[PDB]
RNA sequence: AAAGGUGAAAAGAACCCCGGGAGGGGAGUGAAAGAGAACCUGAAACCGUGGACUUACAAGCAGUCAUGGCACCUUAUGCGUGUUAUGGCGUGCCUAUUGAAGCAUGAGCCGGCGACUUAGACCUGACGUGCGAGCUUAAGUUGAAAAACGGAGGCGGAGC
RNA sequence: GUAGGGGAGCGUUCAGUCCGCGGAGAAGCCAUACCGGAAGGAGUGGUGGAGCCGACUGAAGUGCGGAUGCCGGCAUGAGU
């Protein structure tokens, strides 16, 4: 125990089997439709669906789920046959405005959504 | 109720008005007006010839209780707190 | 001393502040506004 | 001098906020809203202090006539019935006994109907 | 009633002011004194005037969800202030009979407990300092209250400076504060005093 | 116009894993990475994941009171906390008005900013204090880790 | 009990003074079922990584739900 301080240097803190794409150039919402198919299924099953959904979230969602595979395998040494995806999610990054010219001299401004798609992997445990 | 708990209870110490005489085990003798002492119906009147006794317990000061007023389109919001002090009595008698 | 230093008990007292009162609407209702020249000579 | 309004605003706003629990909506979740709730709450709780006690003399009598009917009296006769004799009293927590000992409130009502004729 | 330490001996001098020293009259004094004190300092652009804007904006009524006229007013975000800190003074002149008043009345104040005089101060010679705090130690001035000294002569001054023990107050420039936020006070020369 | 902030000092991440990259996970430096370079704190609106208790014949200013069920016991196992079913009751807020839930005004939400001040020996009154049939200076001078000097003048004192 | 008058206080920033707290950790933020007649105050925990309570007194750029208020951020209309 000790305090807060020695906690802090006796501890360095790990997050075993997570991978975060951060910024990605799309709206959370769509990546939200994409993500859902894999909450909590195999691993070996997401990797398949993201092959398939013509959506094209698919890809950089597909790129972070491997990118947690390769996480578990390497830096946590887990089971890749007991793999899959313990949970899943798509934060809002920052936005960019840009401003859309519209009719009569008035302006708008589109929004442009980022996201922070993370996925976080796990070993089933019976 | 009112004041004084009457009634047949076998002995459990309630919580009712405060009771003037502050210290502890006060003898707190009560009128009665029905019981069922030994399965024993008794109406108002005749329960005189039983009285109940009790000791005071402890002189507890009543739960946090705020006073919130308010009357539309004149203002008039009105906050008091409130607590009604009490005290506990072991009922303990015929 | 310095700190059991008190007042006339009576001398200065807290100034009248307009700002909130859960019921205060300064000066009349109408007519009465960033207006001061309406005097009572003439 | 300045005097910034820093921390003042934001414990009162969260005060009256603390307040919003089952609170449906942005009435839980937006200060003004939240107050603004508030203020109605206000009437209801200061009313229904009074009002419960209405509300509950009611329930004693619904059970009491209940009682009374059970043996061939009604509610009117047997308070009446106790008003005669300044022997009975009770009045309050009688539905109580009515609830609980039945052959007690048959007591009652016997002695009721022994009070008037 | 205070008997000079270093020199000659009286104390009888000098009649105390009745009754046994009032606080509300020290506070009206002192507090006219801070009040001489501050400092005439108000940077604010209260004036909608003083601060950079234009005097036109948008139309009274057409645009809708507007109403306005220029930029510099206190409703808005980098404008004047409205009713601001301007520069003034706020230095009287609290009546003199009240501050001749005062100072007795707070030597009063010392006369009831950490009182000290002293004629000639012969034991300091030069500067040292050193010297002057042994003397000290020689008189109840432990270092553990703080004190004024009201002396003149400068080589006594030179030798006196510090921050707990003691405290330089050149040509009796006496003043209540000073005597009144210090615990113990030295006298010491008899000039403004008797 | 707006725009500040790594750490004590760059030692500011050699090497390895996924990826074109961006991004991230290890490793190491450091007290700290819960300081990682769109890096002090990191409130609120706002978006989302997990959990608990709930909801698919009822008419709901969104509460309030009472009771029951379920769940949790760090101011706290019996006082209550959370949630919820059912019953009773219940015409948003402000403004403006004879009269507002009004189908009258305002307002998307939150945050921050935002309104009875200051000056003139001015006028009048309350209170308080120092003097008292007298009560005080102004400009200024000399001194300033302090203040005293300065009675030209004003108010009392007789009214018509 | 509206306009209105009167009284007693809470809170915030600055200032003087006093008692002090702080790396074993301030302020700030976050939670809470405790206390006070109100404004409010406190204990504990979490976060944080440098400064700051309490008492008394003085001075104010001192308390916001509104002003089609000002600035900024983020929602609804909708994946239309
Ligand atoms: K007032
Ligand atoms: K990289
Ligand atoms: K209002
Ligand atoms: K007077
Ligand atoms: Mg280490
Ligand atoms: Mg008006
Ligand atoms: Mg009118
Ligand atoms: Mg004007
Ligand atoms: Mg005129
Ligand atoms: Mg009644
Ligand atoms: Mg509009
Ligand atoms: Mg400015
Ligand atoms: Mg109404
Ligand atoms: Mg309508
Ligand atoms: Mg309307
Ligand atoms: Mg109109
Ligand atoms: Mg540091
Ligand atoms: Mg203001
Ligand atoms: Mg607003
Ligand atoms: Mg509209
Ligand atoms: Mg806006
Ligand atoms: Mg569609
Ligand atoms: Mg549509
Ligand atoms: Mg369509
Ligand atoms: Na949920
Ligand atoms: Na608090």
């Amino acid at each position: 125990f000790r305090n807060k301080k020695q906690r802090k240097q006796q501890v360095k803190l790990r997050k075993p089997g997570f991978a975060v794409a951060k910024y990605v150039r799309m709206s959370p919402r769509k990546v939200r439709l994409v993500v859902d198919v894999i909450r909590g299924k195999s691993v070996q099953d997401a990797e398949d669906l993201l092959r398939f959904i013509p959506r094209s979230a698919s890809e950089p969602v597909a790129k972070v789920l491997n990118s947690a595979k390769a996480n578990a395998l390497h830096n946590d040494e887990m089971l890749e046959d007991r793999l899959f995806v313990k949970e899943a999610y798509v934060d809002a990054g920052p936005t960019l405005k840009r401003l859309i010219p519209r009719a009569r001299g008035s302006a708008n401004i589109i929004k442009k959504r980022t996201s922070h798609i993370t996925i976080i992997v796990a070993e089933k445990g019976n | 109720i009112q004041t004084g708990g009457k009634q047949y209870r076998v002995s459990e110490g309630d919580v009712i008005r405060v009771e003037s005489l502050q210290g502890e085990a006060g003898d707190k003798v009560e009128l009665k007006a029905l019981f069922v002492g030994g399965e024993q119906t008794v109406f108002g009147e005749d329960a005189g010839k039983y009285t109940v006794q009790a000791e005071v317990v402890e002189h507890g000061r009543g739960k946090k209780i705020y006073i919130r007023k308010y009357k539309s389109g004149v203002q008039y919001r009105r906050r008091t707190g409130h607590r009604q002090n009490f005290t506990a009595i072991k009922i303990l008698g015929i | 001393g310095s700190r059991k230093d008190r007042k006339r008990v009576g001398r200065g007292p807290g100034g009248t502040d307009k700002t909130a009162g859960r019921g205060h609407k300064g000066q009349k209702s109408r007519s009465g506004a960033g207006k001061g020249a309406f005097f009572e000579g003439g | 001098p300045r005097a910034k309004t820093g921390i003042v605003r934001r414990r009162r706003h969260k005060k009256v906020l603390k307040r919003a629990k089952g609170f449906w909506g942005s009435r839980s979740k937006q200060y003004r809203n939240a107050f603004q709730t508030l203020l109605n709450a206000a009437t209801y709780e200061y009313r229904d202090r009074r009002n419960k006690k209405r509300d509950f003399r009611r329930l004693w009598i619904q059970r009491i006539n209940a009682g009374a009917r059970l043996h061939g009296m009604n509610y009117s006769t047997f308070i009446n019935g106790l008003k005669r004799a300044n022997i009975d009293l009770n009045r309050k927590v009688l539905a109580d006994i009515a609830a609980r000992e039945p052959e007690a409130f048959k007591a009652l009502v016997d002695a009721s109907r022994n009070a008037r004729q | 009633a205070q008997i000079n330490v270093i020199g000659q001996n009286g104390g009888r001098t000098i009649e105390l002011p009745l009754p046994e020293v009032n606080s509300g009259v020290l506070h009206e004094v002192v507090t006219w004194q801070l009040a001489s004190r501050r400092r005439g300092t108000a940077s604010t652009r209260t004036r909608a005037q003083v601060s950079k804007t234009g005097r036109k904006m948008y139309g009274q009524k057409g645009t809708g969800n507007a109403r306005h006229g220029d930029r510099s007013v206190p409703t808005f975000v980098g404008g004047g202030v409205a009713f601001g800190p301007k520069p003034r003074s706020y230095d009287y002149t609290l009546p003199r009979q009240v501050r001749q008043l005062g100072l007795a009345m707070a030597i009063a104040s010392r006369q009831e407990g950490g009182k000290l005089v002293a004629v000639d101060g012969f034991d300091i010679a030069d500067a040292k300092t050193k010297n002057f705090i042994s003397w000290a130690k020689q008189n109840g001035l432990d270092g553990t209250e703080k004190v004024l000294l009201v002396t003149d002569d400068e080589n006594t001054r030179r030798a006196a400076r510090n921050v707990s023990w003691v405290s330089v107050l050149p040509v009796a420039g006496v003043n209540v504060y000073d005597i009144l936020r210090h615990d113990r006070l030295v006298i010491d020369a008899a000039a403004l005093e008797i």
